[PDB]
RNA sequence: CAAGGAUAGCACCGGUGAUUGGAGUUAAGUCGUAACAAGGUACCCCUACGAGAACGUGGGGGUGGAUCA
RNA sequence: UAUUAAUCUAGAGUGUGGUAGGGAGUUUUGGAAUUUCAUGUGGAGCGGUGAAAUGCGUAGAUAUAUGAAGGAACACCAGUGGCGAAGGCGAAAACUUAGGCCAUUACUGACGCUUAGGCUUGAAAGUGUGGGGAGCAAAUAGGAUUAGAUACCCUAGUAGUCCACACCGUAAACGAUAGAUACUAGCUGUCGGGGCGAUCCCCUCGGUAGUGAAGUUAACACAUUAAGUAUCUCGCCUGG
C-alpha cells in the first residue's frame, strides 16, 4: 500500500521557496513520513491550471494509508501554494505474484527483441514461435478408485455398418 | 494490436511510461482506438485513465484542438 | 476491503474450523458490522445494502441451524438472531 | 481407470440422472456420470439385467466422501441407444407409491417399470407377483 | 324471572332521485390524415401540460422503425 | 421420505493463495467552453428554415481576444469490453467497501433451495422545500405554411433539465426468456484470472458473443449464455 504522490507547485517559483511549500505540504500532510521533496523540474503545462502556463513539479515515494489521504489530498488542493496534487496507490491493475510480475523479465526479453540488432529477426511482437505446450493444463480430474466393476465390459466403435450381405 | 504488457509495465502511472500513453495521442485531445491499437481492456483502461489524467494534470491538450 | 483473514483467523479455534460454521457466522457478523460503517460512511450505496441484507438473512439461516445441530450455541449467545 | 466430469447434489439424484440420461439421448453420447446410491445401484443394475440400459461401474474416493456411479447405454452398431425413454417417479416434492396390484405393463406390456418395496427393489412382474408394493423409482420401456 | 316493550346515539345493507361518464350497434353521418413505407414527423414506454381530434411538445427508458456494413 | 440418533463432502458454501469491474458512494479539482460584465476595435448587418419571416444589431454590431464571475455536463479512450441485483456504471484523480475471476480430498458436516406474506432498493417525469439557473425546451406566445400550428420552421420562453431532502417507487426496468441447481456436436472471436514462456503461440476455467448439430418454439428462430435437458420454489395465463 504505497502512495506515488505527485505535486505542481506554483509557476516558476525559485527552488527554495518551492521547496519550502513543499515542506509545509508535509506539514499538512498526515500520511506516512519518510517522503523527501524530489525536485522533478520545472515543465511546461499544457494549460494554465489557474494563470500558470509552467509549475514545478515535485514526487514523493512511500508507503500510504486508508484514511489518510482524502484529507491531505483536499487540503493540499486548497492550498493555493501548490497546484495540483495528485495521488497513486500500490494497486491500479498489475500483480502481486512471484510468477506474474517475475514475467516482465520477459518483457525485458520483449524489449530486447524490439529493435533488431542484429541481420536475424526476433521483432514482430505477437509472433509465434511456439516454445510452450506446458503450463497448468490442469482442471483437476477426479482420480477413480475400483469400487466394483458391474460387467466390465463397454460398446465402443460404433461403424456405420447395414445389411453386410448383398452380394 | 496489443500494446501495453509488452512495451509497458502494467503499472501504468504518468511518470517513467508517459511516452507509451503518448503514442496513442497527439496534441489533439484523443486516443488512438481498438482499430488503430487493439489493446486489450486493461491496456485501453490504462491508456484512456492515463492520457485523460495527463490532460486533467495539465501535461498534455486536455481539450486544445 | 474484504477484511478476511484476520477474522478468520480470530473465530479459527482450531485448524478443523477454517470453513465451518463459526467462522462463516463470524465473517457475516464482522461485514454485516463493515457494512453499517460503510453504508453509513457511503449513503447511496445500494449495493452495500442489498448484500447486508443477504448477509443478514444468511446469518439467519446459519444460526437457526446452529441451534438446531449445537445445543450450546444458545448458551453463549453473543450472536442473537436480532438484527 | 479414470471416471471424469463428477456431479454433485443437484436437487436429487434421481433428476440429476434423469438430465444425464436425456442429454446422452440428445447428444448421441455413450456414457455419462452420477451419484451413487443404494437405490440408484439397485435400479442399474436391475436396468442392465433388463436390457434398456448397458453396464454400469460405481465408484468411491475412499467412502461417503465421494460416492458416484457411471452408467453406459447399450448401443447397436449404429449410433441407436436401446434406451427409447425412462421417466422418473419417485420424486423430493412427490414421494409416489403404488401396491403391488396397481403396476402397469408400459411400452406395449413390453416396458418394466422399477419399483422399491418393503422388502427389496424388483421389477413390475415380479413386484405384482410378490404381493408386496411400494414406491416407483423409474417407468423404463 | 320473562315474550317482549325504549330511549338518544350509532352501525350494516337496498332501491330511488333534477343531472349524467362509458360500451356494442345503423353496408350510407363532421374535419384533417396523425399513424400503418423511416407511412407524409420514425415509432413509441413511463410521466407534465395543452390541444375537437388524430395527437404535439418536455425529462428520462427503448427500438417492439427503416437506412446500412 | 416428514422425525430421530451420528458421521463424510460434494450441494450453501467457507479457507488459502493469485485475483480483475467506467461497481456504488464519499472527497477533490481541470478544461471545451455556455452566459454575463469591463477593456476595446468594427461601421450595417446578425439570425432561422424546405422557403422565408419572427427575433437580435447603430446605450456600437457581426465578431474578436484578454480578465473576472455563476451554472451545466464531461472531446477520444468505449471495445462480437468487464462489473453492478435490475435500475446502471465513461474529464481525471484518491479513499471506504459490496461483489468478482482462477484452483484448492483442503472446514461445519446438508448447515441447502427458492419464494405467497414479509425486508430493502428502485431511470424518470413532475411536487414542494434553499441556492444560483449557463442554456433551453411542456405549457404559453408571433411570423410562416397549411384546409389550420400550442405539430414538423424558428425566435421569446417558464415548470424542469442542476444539486440537497422526502414522495412520486412507474419505464421499451422486456431477453416481452424468474431465482437456486447440474448436464448438451462443434466452430470462430473477446475480456479476466491461473501456469508457462522475447513477445507470442498454447492449455485451464469462467465471463462475454455468434453460425449451426442435437434438441426445441405452428412459424419467425434459440441453440453450451436456449426458447435444449431436467429438480425445489414462486409470479403471470382463456375469446374481442
Amino acid at each position: 500500500m504505497q502512495y506515488n504522490i505527485i505535486l505542481l507547485v506554483d509557476g516558476s517559483l525559485s527552488l527554495e521557496q518551492a521547496n519550502q511549500v513543499n515542506e509545509k505540504q508535509q506539514q499538512t500532510l498526515t500520511n506516512v513520513e519518510g517522503l523527501q521533496t524530489e525536485y522533478l523540474g520545472l515543465k511546461e503545462l499544457a494549460y494554465p491550471i489557474k494563470k500558470q502556463l509552467s509549475a514545478h513539479y515535485y514526487r514523493w515515494k512511500f508507503s500510504g494509508d486508508n484514511q489518510s489521504t482524502k484529507d491531505f489530498k483536499r487540503t493540499a488542493n486548497i492550498n493555493k501554494q501548490v497546484l495540483r496534487e495528485l495521488i497513486i496507490n500500490l494497486e491500479r491493475e498489475y500483480g502481486y505474484l512471484a510468477s506474474i510480475n517475475p514475467k516482465k523479465q520477459q518483457l525485458a526479453l520483449q524489449k530486447r527483441a524490439k529493435y533488431d540488432e542484429i541481420i536475424a529477426r526476433e521483432n514482430n511482437p505477437e509472433n509465434p514461435d511456439v516454445p510452450v505446450t506446458s503450463g497448468l493444463a490442469s482442471t483437476q480430474p477426479r482420480l477413480s478408485r475400483t469400487e466394483k466393476a458391474q460387467k466390465p465390459k463397454e460398446e465402443l466403435w460404433d461403424v456405420v455398418q447395414k445389411m453386410g450381405n448383398f452380394d | 494490436y496489443c500494446r501495453f504488457c509488452a512495451i509497458g509495465q502494467l503499472r501504468i502511472d504518468l511518470i517513467d511510461d508517459l511516452e507509451a500513453l503518448k503514442r496513442f495521442l497527439s496534441p489533439y485531445a484523443k486516443i488512438n482506438p481498438r482499430r488503430i491499437t487493439g489493446n486489450c481492456q486493461m491496456h485501453q483502461r490504462h491508456v484512456a485513465k492515463a492520457l485523460k489524467r495527463a490532460r486533467y494534470l495539465a501535461l498534455v491538450p486536455f481539450v486544445k484542438d | 476491503q474484504i477484511d478476511k483473514n484476520g477474522i478468520i483467523k480470530s473465530a479459527q479455534l482450531h485448524d478443523k474450523d477454517v470453513g465451518s460454521i463459526q467462522v462463516q457466522v463470524s465473517l457475516l457478523t464482522s461485514q454485516i458490522k463493515q457494512l453499517t460503517d460503510h453504508l453509513l460512511a457511503n449513503k447511496k450505496d445500494f449495493i452495500s445494502k442489498r448484500g447486508l441484507y443477504a448477509k443478514v438473512s444468511k446469518r439467519k439461516r446459519l444460526l437457526k441451524y446452529l441451534k438446531h445441530n449445537d445445543l450450546e450455541a444458545y448458551r453463549n449467545l453473543v450472536k442473537t438472531l436480532n438484527l | 481407470i479414470t471416471t471424469t466430469k463428477p456431479i454433485k447434489a443437484h436437487f436429487d439424484p434421481v433428476a440429476d440422472l434423469l438430465t444425464k440420461i436425456n442429454n446422452a439421448r440428445k447428444a448421441k453420447l455413450m456414457t455419462v456420470t452420477t451419484i451413487a446410491s443404494k437405490l440408484k445401484i439397485a435400479i442399474l443394475e436391475i436396468l442392465v439385467k433388463e436390457g434398456y440400459l448397458a453396464n454400469f461401474q460405481v465408484l468411491e474416493n475412499k467412502s461417503k466422501t465421494k460416492r458416484i456411479v457411471t452408467f453406459n447405454l447399450k448401443y447397436t452398431q449404429r449410433r441407436i441407444p436401446s434406451i427409447n425413454g425412462v421417466k422418473q417417479i419417485s420424486k423430493p416434492g412427490l414421494r409416489i407409491y403404488r401396491p403391488f396390484e396397481k403396476l402397469p405393463l408400459v411400452l406395449n406390456g413390453l416396458g418394466i417399470a422399477i419399483i422399491s418395496t418393503s422388502d427389496g427393489v424388483m421389477t413390475d412382474k415380479v413386484a405384482r407377483l410378490k404381493k408386496i408394493g411400494g414406491e416407483i423409482l423409474a417407468y423404463v420401456w
